[PDB]
């Protein structure tokens, strides 16, 4: 059970409960062309992170 | 400070959770709401001395009345925190209804003009959907030069060699398409033989501000998810000057609009009367507007540079251009699933979020009272 | 075009009491500069270069 | 007996949640008791500032026909 | 409009007094479009009939007002065309059919 | 003098109202008042002088 | 002697109540809105927390001053 | 028997009322705002 401040209640019950809908398995950050294709990574466009 | 952690879980918070846009959103009104910055009164001054009882503007009066809102808090606030706030979900316009039938019916396009003005990056968000009501108003004012416009086309795309391929294709506009490589085409600024006139006007639309980058957030290593972190704030602090160069804007489209709303009076050959009493409104924003830009260029320019600096405001808002500039739009991709956008139009309000309200700014042009209007009292501004 | 009448009020001050017109007239350039700032605007930039 | 000549009241008006403005002068006869009933925050003080004024232009000209 | 012959009336083998059964269809279907060109002819019609209004008026020179009136309520009958005609050339125009 | 300056002043007021095509009956009841303060000046500048 | 500071005028009560405007339905009939919208305002005005009433009509006086 | 119009009348008559496609309604929209009122276009507003 993680560490809850009194702040961090009240935004866990707003967003709040699915998560189960999303597959991460070998899940990465890429960007996309308006089209819908999956860019590679760009050393100059994204960041580091 | 972890760089890479916190800007790591933001875009799996994004995409697991799309109401975090609501959380983001209100922290940032609790910053407006709490800088007593824009205080509304029961005061209405939307028309000068006796034109409102006046006959003949009773055509005026009643396009005027139909949009103004009252002034609630509420939603004023709401209106400034949505700019600097990251989009998750995107952001579609409040549907206006208006035929452009009268020549009092400019009011509805001087409500677009400031809210380009005001939320220049709020108006890019929905700048599609202010063409499916602007088509109507060309299309009914200016029929000679429309067509020519339209034979070009109604929306276009970016050619990677940095062309504009313009489609040829009358479309009615949809928010979605905005996350498509498709544009709105009045916001093109590319001068079209023979349709002169409604790129003329289209460059009233252009933002008065400047791109400041975010250096009190790269040097506290806060969370940023681009290489430059460039935020728009809507125009430059004004000190020490006796015209005001921001609201000497205001001057120049009202300058074009009463020369726009002047041939489409004498084309239909109304009343001296009742051209007269649109020209005495339209120098009533004139001066309402040189009241509240000492206080704008002076006060929220001050407010907008400090939101974006903060922890949680962590994307590019805006560049400086609607010819060419889209959100960066990132997926969390996965080869054994599917790839979650983080920017998706699936209508998910936070009660009220995504719903764009163009008619905000009547209640911040005449019936809010700012903290430096009233220079005679000081109000000895709170720094929150 | 009815604030004509505050510019009538500077003629009237300047024709019966030119002495007092003098000690203030100053301050009554800074009504005057929003006075011509609106209805010259052309030579209003003329006459500030 | 009713008059084909009333219609003509049947209107009736539905209040709601945002305020007038004041007209400024109700400031300045806030203080101090500009008549006897017009004291502050009562009916005929407060009648004076929402309905408000007092023209110049009617009650000269009926001031004119009764000499 | 246009002249539509009956699809269907000939694969039924109903009873039609003339060789080719062409029934006159008032008004074409106006799906996919941003403007309506039905609702377009109306817009060249009154500006024909805004002409003619005005060089009467004229002839007799009578009021500003009594003749701007005049024309504020002939494009007052194009938005409310405009709003119909939608409806007309949708789904009026199958009925016919 | 105060002739020849409402001779001025009612031609920059002129110049204005049509600018902004205004009503003639609301600029000639301005210019009614401007040569009602010549009435009003023919008569009190004999004590003043 | 009824009323000696408030106005005479119903133009000035107009300020106070919205009309919305597909009531406008003769010629005389903006200047008749306004009586009612002004003694409604002194009829009433022991219970007037300064919020601003607007007019609903009967349809039959929509249909009686046409004419 | 030239009353059968009145029976294919009546059968084509019967199928638009069945297709619910047009239904009346009592607000009279023939002139925008402030036009009835207004004293200019009284000889206009009598023929309509």
């Amino acid at each position: 059970d993680v560490d809850s401040t009194d702040y961090g209640k009240l935004t866990l019950r707003f967003l709040g409960t699915l998560t189960r809908s999303l597959k991460m398995q070998n899940a990465q950050i890429r960007r996309i062309r308006p089209d819908g294709t999956v860019l590679r990574y760009d050393d100059q466009i994204d960041i580091e992170a | 400070f972890d760089h890479d952690h916190i800007i790591r879980c933001l875009m799996l918070a994004a995409a697991n959770y799309p109401r975090l846009e609501g959380i983001i959103v209100q922290i940032n009104t609790g910053y407006v709401a709490s800088a007593n910055v824009i205080r509304p009164v029961s005061e209405k001054r939307y028309f000068p001395e006796n034109l409102e009882q006046n006959q003949s503007a009773a055509r005026l009066v009643s396009a005027v009345k139909a949009r103004a809102s009252e002034a609630d808090i509420s939603s004023i606030h709401l209106a400034i925190a949505r700019e600097v706030s990251p989009m998750f979900n995107v952001h579609e316009l409040k549907k206006i209804a208006e035929s452009f039938e009268d020549p009092s019916s400019i009011v509805v396009v001087l409500e677009f003009i400031l809210f380009a003005l005001f939320f220049p990056t709020e108006f890019n968000r929905i700048k599609g959907d202010i063409q499916n009501v602007l088509l109507l108003f060309f299309s009914r004012w200016y029929p000679v030069e429309y067509g020519i416009f339209i034979q070009r086309g109604a929306t276009y795309t970016i050619n990677a060699a940095g062309e504009f391929e313009f489609s040829g294709r009358n479309e009615k506009w949809d928010q979605s398409l905005y996350l498509s490589e498709h544009f709105p085409a009045l916001f093109s600024d590319v001068p079209l033989a023979g349709a002169n006139t409604i790129i003329a006007i289209m460059r009233l639309f252009t933002p008065q501000g400047f791109l400041r980058t975010d250096d009190l957030a790269i040097a506290a290593n806060f969370p940023r998810a681009s290489r430059n972190p460039q935020t728009y704030i809507p125009y430059t602090n004004q000190r020490g000057t006796v015209t005001n160069e921001f609201a000497s804007r205001f001057r120049t489209i009202v300058a074009t609009l009463a020369n726009v709303v002047n041939e489409r009076a004498v084309q239909d050959d109304m009343q001296k009367a009742t051209r007269s009493c649109t020209k005495q409104w339209l120098r009533h924003l004139e001066t309402q507007f040189d009241n509240i830009a000492v206080a704008h260029t002076d006060h929220l320019s001050v407010v907008y540079a400090t939101m974006s600096n903060f922890m949680l405001n962590f994307t590019n808002n805006f560049s400086g251009n609607h010819a060419t500039f889209k959100p960066d739009q990132y997926v969390i991709t996965s080869p054994e699933g599917s790839y979650k956008p983080i920017i998706e139009r699936q209508g998910e309000t936070v009660d009220g979020l995504t719903i764009i309200d163009t008619s905000i700014v009547w209640p911040i042009l005449c019936q809010c009272t700012y903290p430096l209007v009233r220079q005679s009292i000081m109000e000895e501004i709170v720094y929150p | 075009p009815s604030s004509i009448v505050v510019v009538l009020e500077f003629i009237l001050f300047a024709l019966f009491f030119p002495t007092e017109f003098n000690r203030i007239k100053g301050d009554i350039q800074n009504v005057l500069l929003l006075f011509f700032s609106r209805w010259y605007p052309v030579e209003y930039g003329i006459f500030i270069q | 007996s009713t008059i084909p000549a009333d219609a003509l009241h049947l209107h009736e008006f539905e209040v709601e949640d945002v305020t007038v403005d004041l007209l400024p002068h109700a400031k300045h006869t806030s203080y101090s008791s500009l008549a006897y009933n017009m004291s502050f925050g009562s009916d005929g003080w407060f009648a004076f500032a929402l309905l408000g004024g007092l023209d110049r232009s009617a009650n000269l000209l009926r001031l004119d026909v009764a000499s | 409009g246009f002249l539509r012959t009956d699809d269907l009336a000939i694969a039924a083998n109903f009873p039609r007094a003339s060789r080719n059964p062409q029934t006159y269809i008032p008004y074409t279907n106006q799906r996919g479009t941003v403007t309506n060109e039905f609702a377009s002819r109306f817009r060249t019609i009154v500006a024909t009939l805004a002409n003619v209004v005005n060089e009467r008026a004229v002839q007799d020179d009578m009021q500003k007002a009594t003749r701007s009136c005049t024309k504020q309520w002939l494009r007052h009958l194009e938005t409310q065309f405009d709003n119909i005609a939608v409806a007309h050339t949708d789904h009026l125009s199958v009925v016919y059919a | 003098r105060f002739r020849t300056i409402v001779a001025t002043l009612a031609n920059v007021v002129n110049e204005r109202a049509v600018q902004d095509d205004m009503q003639k009956a609301t600029r000639s009841c301005t210019k009614q008042w401007l040569r009602h303060l010549e009435t009003q000046f023919d008569n009190i500048a004999v004590a003043h002088t | 002697r009824q009323l000696f500071f408030l106005s005479d005028n119903p133009v000035s009560a107009e300020r106070l109540v919205r009309i919305p405007p597909k009531y406008y339905v003769s010629t005389q009939c903006r200047a008749l809105y306004n009586i009612f919208s002004y003694l409604h305002i002194l009829r009433s005005i022991a219970n007037n927390r300064g919020k601003r009433l607007k007019m609903v009509l009967h349809p039959g006086l929509i249909a009686y001053v046409r004419g | 028997y030239p009353r059968l119009e009145g029976i294919i009348v009546q059968i084509n008559t019967g199928y638009v009322a069945s297709a619910n496609v047009i239904r009346p309604v009592s607000e009279k929209r023939y002139f925008p705002e402030n036009l009835e009122q207004n004293q200019s276009a009284a000889r206009l507003v009598s023929a309509v």
